[PDB]
């Protein structure tokens, strides 16, 4: 409703009309949809894909429900193929970085996210004849074949929140 | 653990609130204005589990009337006895839910969820130690259950280690005749089993089929179903609002009447059986008492307990009679009627016996029971649930604010998982 | 001279210790104030009656409970009661909330919260004695606080004090008096946990006690008052060798030396003879061979066993009244000439005779009457392993069916206890067959 | 006294003993400290 009468009494915010009429009282009730379907058509503008990428990033992926974390996930793999510069440059590192934090939701929402995130570097070099190293560099692929070692070194794997970081590994 | 904060959601679990309020006023002898005026000692030996002390040495009640419209908070707050009531312990709003589950546990109710958590902490803090909580709401209306669901699982999320107990109305198509009474009351099972700790089970075709039958009465109205309900809270509370060694707190009888987490339907039943205007000059005797509280025709709900096998049952005499002769009935009737009971959790029927029987009546009984037949309530829901649900009808009224169709599956598969486990543990050994 | 601490803790423990004290005090001529007139030393105490009794310096005799409570009840009624001036202000402990029937709630939850203070106690009025010899501890199986609080302080005790007896008088549960369906998970999880860390713990079948107050003293319904005025006298006619001048149990050690052969089997079997009700007072007077004929008899056991079928370990009788010495063994003779009562191969087959020149002591307006002679006939018999086995059929029904196991899985307590308990209840019963071979 | 008890009752409680002590040991071992609540 800010929005809409924000656009409708301003009429300054970049592309008014189309985040309007797609998102509205009707489209906004579902919360899937507006992690999933509206999430990736407003993203789809350069003005909503750093910032709405970076809070997914630093709060939704490390949630307090294992729901909100996973839609959170969600919505990266579908924003993951509206700029896959952005998502293997500067979100993967990013991410690499916190999967090793003492916190046990963030070392989920982070090894969750990258998992997305590959995934989807994945399906987009599938789509050019070409592979999935190109996306992911030296960097990356080092990172990710560090995730499963370094999370048994520290005994991880035992106890209740131990179950949550192997399911993550497994996944 | 001695004091117990009293809530009530929607028009027909105020008005059940507010009965039972009277009731239990009119048994200790609290008049309107708030004095003490009993003759009996034990009626102050347990004042303090529903009430406050106050200036004056007055007692102040512990309840919060809960709404989304203004009438019901009108209609009680003008009772009788609505002036016992806090006048800020009303919270309501002005446009109700409108028979949506939806509407009642995501918008309204998410909004006056706030100022609800407000009066309920105001409670809880003048309480020394919270004991647990006794909310009465139906699961037909959409205020009455959506809110009211609401209202349990934040209390759950807040309040760690605290009893959960509600008086559940399943409603009737007898008595109402509004179509999408099977989704609000399906729903709210979902939410039960997985919140709620213990839920009375009283069905309105019960009272309708008793109020018709049994009573003689072509057109039997909303206060002879308020006349039963009642009784009935006023009979299994009995425990808690006087001196007893059997069930004196909440978490003692939630250990003695749940043997299973998501098993927890009691149906209550209350004999001997009357109607407003009514009084009974004849005493039935304690046998008498005692085949009648067992009879299928006295239950609240519509099960035969004859059809099932029984887990827990709970059987209260107030009025004034020998506790031998009582203790041999019982044992008669566990003896003779052997085949109706588990033999798997020994020593699964408690009697107890109260020296204040109620207004009205020289001897009375009651009958808290945990058997299996309770899952007959739930199947008469399922088949409606499924046949509405299979051609998609009246269900824009939910997907349109915010809820989908994996939480009918949802709350469909949880209730057909909890029929197959009563199922499973009534034929256990067979 | 030493002293013992005594301890009781949960609404039938304290309850109990109450009536015992009352019962203690009637027969030792202490007022309900706490001054003595027999007592003629003031501040000194080297008597027999000093073993459960301390002086202040103004004459009051003050006794050495520890009178714990989980919740403001059974406390209160003592500390507005009669013997309120009698006990102190800190030797009243209370909580708060309840256990509400649960051993995990009693031993992993409130019980971890009050413990501290209870040892406090326990120290600071052991510091006030010279010698100790243990911990006379009265609890329930029945309820959940008696089966977690007192093992946990059973078992901190056993830490602290490494080297003081800790004799029990534990109270088994019964369906006319009972209020739990979950009576059998918690006696046994006690059981499970106190069998190694106790010495000597005696039964008290609450069948039994109902059975001969509805007998013997002629009551329609008995109840918790008339329960606890007779097993208060069978609990002073047993320690009555802890506070007078006798000659046999005279020592917490002399009581495992003497009825407790095994370690692992430290349940004796206890009876008391006669039980007139105070109608029947000034009828007829039984003598000492009518009163130790009785003490074989079923009905006036503690426990419903059959002695009979099975033998017996160890022995001891103790007499309060004008009892001769040549009378007892004249009457022991009979028996044995009579009776078929055999021993194990490897025990020693002997009766400890002890009498007390004491006459016996009833509270006034009491249901028993005041009789001339008494006596109290500790016996350690196979059969009363009976006892444990009907309660394993409670818990091999129940818990095959995973019911009302949830409340302790969400107290903290794990499954696998359950399990142990089991086992070493198993254990216990195949020792007890083997001992009876 | 002890040695009144013959060995067959000995063995058996010896075992026991090492039984609930190696159950006690595995327990402790599969236990986590970052998951205690003492
Ligand atoms: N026994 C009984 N049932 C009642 C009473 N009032 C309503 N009901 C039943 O409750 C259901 C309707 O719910 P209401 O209590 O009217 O609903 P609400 O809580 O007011 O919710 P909204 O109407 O949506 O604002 C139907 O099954 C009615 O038959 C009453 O006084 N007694
Ligand atoms: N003989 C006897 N038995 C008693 C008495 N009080 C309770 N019992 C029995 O003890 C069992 C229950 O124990 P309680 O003492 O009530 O429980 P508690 O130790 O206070 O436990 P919580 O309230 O659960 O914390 C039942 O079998 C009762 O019948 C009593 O005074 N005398
Ligand atoms: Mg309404
Ligand atoms: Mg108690």
């Amino acid at each position: 409703a800010a929005f809409q009468e924000n656009v409708g009494r301003q009429g300054t915010f970049p592309h008014g009309i189309d985040i309007l009429t797609t998102a509205d009282y009707f489209a906004v009730g579902n919360r899937s949809n507006c992690f999933l379907v509206i999430s990736v058509f407003i993203a789809g503008f350069p003005e909503y894909t750093q910032p709405m990428i970076d809070h997914l990033v630093t709060m939704k992926i490390s949630h307090w429900d294992g729901v909100i974390r996973e839609l959170a996930a969600r919505a990266l793999h579908n924003l993951a193929q509206q700029a896959p510069e952005f998502s293997a440059t500067q979100v993967f590192p990013r991410l690499l970085s916190m999967t090793l934090s003492p916190d046990l939701h963030m070392r989920h929402g982070s090894i969750l996210a990258c998992a997305e995130v590959a995934y989807a570097l994945y399906k987009l070099a599938a789509q050019e004849n070409r592979p999935v190293t190109d996306h992911l560099d030296e960097q990356a692929v080092q990172g990710l074949k560090q995730i499963h070692q370094q999370l048994y070194d520290r005994q991880l794997y035992r106890g209740l929140g131990g179950q949550l970081m192997r399911q993550a590994v497994c996944v | 653990m001695r004091e117990i904060v009293h809530i009530q959601a929607g028009q027909c679990g105020n008005q059940i609130g507010a009965k039972f309020w009277e009731v239990i006023s009119d048994e200790h002898g609290i008049d309107p204005t708030g004095t003490y005026h009993g003759d009996s000692d034990l009626q102050l030996d347990r004042i303090s589990v529903y009430y406050n002390e106050a200036t004056g040495g007055k007692y102040v009640p512990r309840a919060i009337l809960v709404d989304l419209e203004p009438g019901t908070m009108d209609s009680v707050r003008s009772g009788p006895f609505g002036q016992i009531f806090r006048p800020d312990n009303f919270v309501f709003g002005q446009s109700g839910a409108g028979n949506n589950w939806a509407k009642g546990h995501y918008t309204e109710g998410a909004e006056l969820v706030d100022s609800v958590l407000d009066v309920v902490r105001k409670e809880a803090e003048s309480c020394d130690c919270l004991q647990g909580f006794q909310l009465t709401h139906s699961l037909g209306g959409g205020t009455g259950s959506g809110m009211g669901t609401l209202l349990i699982s934040k209390i759950r999320e807040e309040y760690p280690d605290r009893i959960m107990n509600t008086f559940s109305v399943v409603p009737s198509p007898k008595v109402s005749d509004t179509v999408v009474e099977p989704y609000n009351a399906t729903l709210s099972v979902h939410q039960l089993v997985e919140n709620t700790d213990e839920t009375y089970c009283i069905d309105n075709e019960a009272l309708y089929d008793i109020c018709f039958r049994t009573l003689k009465l072509t057109t039997p109205t909303y206060g002879d179903l308020n006349h039963l309900v009642s009784a009935t809270m006023s009979g299994v509370t009995t425990c808690l609002r006087f001196p007893g060694q059997l069930n004196a707190d909440l978490r003692k009888l939630a250990v003695n009447m749940v043997p299973f987490p998501r098993l927890h339907f009691f149906m209550p039943g209350f004999a001997p059986l009357t109607s407003r205007g009514s009084q009974q000059y004849r005493a039935l005797t304690v046998p008498e008492l005692t085949q009648q509280v067992f009879d299928a025709k006295n239950m609240m709900a519509a099960c035969d307990p004859r059809h099932g096998r029984y887990l827990t049952v709970a059987a209260v005499f107030r009025g004034r009679m020998s506790m031998k002769e009582v203790d041999e009935q019982m044992l008669n009737v566990q003896n003779k009627n052997s085949s109706y009971f588990v033999e798997w959790i020994p020593n699964n029927v408690k009697t107890a016996v109260c020296d204040i029987p109620p207004r009205g009546l020289k001897m009375a009984v009651t009958f808290i029971g945990n058997s299996t037949a309770i899952q007959e309530l739930f199947k008469r829901i399922s088949e409606q649930f499924t046949a509405m649900f299979r051609r998609k009808a009246f269900l824009h009224w939910y997907t349109g604010e915010g809820m989908d169709e994996m939480e009918f599956t949802e709350a469909e598969s949880n209730m057909n998982d909890l029929v197959s486990e009563y199922q499973q543990y009534q034929d256990a050994t067979a | 001279m030493r002293e013992c601490i005594s301890i009781h803790v949960g609404q039938a423990g304290v309850q109990i210790g109450n009536a015992c004290w009352e019962l203690y005090c009637l027969e030792h001529g202490i007022q309900p104030d706490g001054q003595m007139p027999s007592d003629k030393t003031i501040g000194g105490g080297d008597d027999s009656f000093n073993t459960f009794f301390s002086e202040t310096g103004a004459g009051k005799h003050v006794p050495r409970a520890v009178f714990v409570d989980l919740e403001p009840t059974v406390i209160d009624e003592v500390r507005t009661g009669t013997y309120r001036q009698l006990f102190h202000p800190e030797q009243l402990i209370t909580g708060k909330e309840d256990a509400a029937n649960n051993y995990a709630r009693g031993h992993y939850t409130i019980g971890k919260e009050i413990i501290d203070l209870v040892l406090d106690r326990i120290r600071k009025l052991a510091d006030q004695c010279t010698g100790l010899q243990g911990f006379l501890v009265f609890h329930s199986f029945g309820g959940g606080t008696g089966s977690g609080f007192t093992s946990l302080l059973m078992e901190r005790l056993s830490v602290d004090y490494g080297k003081k007896s800790k004799l029990e008088f534990s109270i088994y549960p019964a369906p006319q008096v009972s209020t739990a369906v979950v009576e059998p998970y918690n006696s046994i999880l006690t059981t499970h946990t106190t069998l190694e860390h106790s010495d000597c713990a005696f039964m008290v079948d609450n069948e039994a006690i109902y059975d001969i107050c509805r007998r013997n003293l002629d009551i329609e319904r008995p109840t918790y008052t008339n329960l606890n005025r007779l097993i208060s006298q069978i609990v002073s006619s047993i320690t009555a060798s802890l506070r007078f001048d006798g000659a046999l149990n005279v020592d917490l050690t002399e009581f495992q030396t003497n009825l407790v052969p095994y370690p692992r089997i430290h349940f004796p079997l206890a009876t008391y003879a006669p039980v007139i009700s105070a109608e029947k007072a000034y009828h007829e007077q039984l003598s000492v061979a009518e009163i130790t004929n009785a003490c074989f008899e079923p009905a006036n056991q503690m426990v419903k066993c059959d002695p009979r079928h099975g033998k017996y370990m160890a022995c001891c009788l103790l007499y309060r009244g004008d009892v001769v010495p040549k009378d007892v063994n004249a009457a022991i003779a009979t028996i044995k000439t009579k009776r078929s009562i055999q021993f194990v191969d490897w025990c020693p087959t002997g009766f400890k005779v002890g009498i007390n020149y004491q006459p016996p002591t009833v509270v006034p307006g009491g249901d028993l009457a005041k009789v001339q002679r008494a006596v109290c006939m500790l016996s350690n018999t196979t059969a009363i392993a009976e006892a444990w086995a009907r309660l394993d059929h409670k818990f091999d029904l129940m818990y095959a069916k995973r019911a009302f196991v949830h409340w302790y899985v969400g107290e903290g307590m794990e499954e696998g206890e359950f399990s142990e308990a089991r086992e070493d209840m198993a254990a216990l019963e195949k020792d007890y067959e083997e001992v009876g071979v | 006294d002890l040695s009144l008890v013959p060995e067959r009752l000995q063995r058996r409680e010896q075992e026991r003993q090492l039984e609930v002590e190696r159950r006690k040991q595995k327990r402790q071992n599969q236990e986590v400290e970052k998951e205690n609540s003492h």
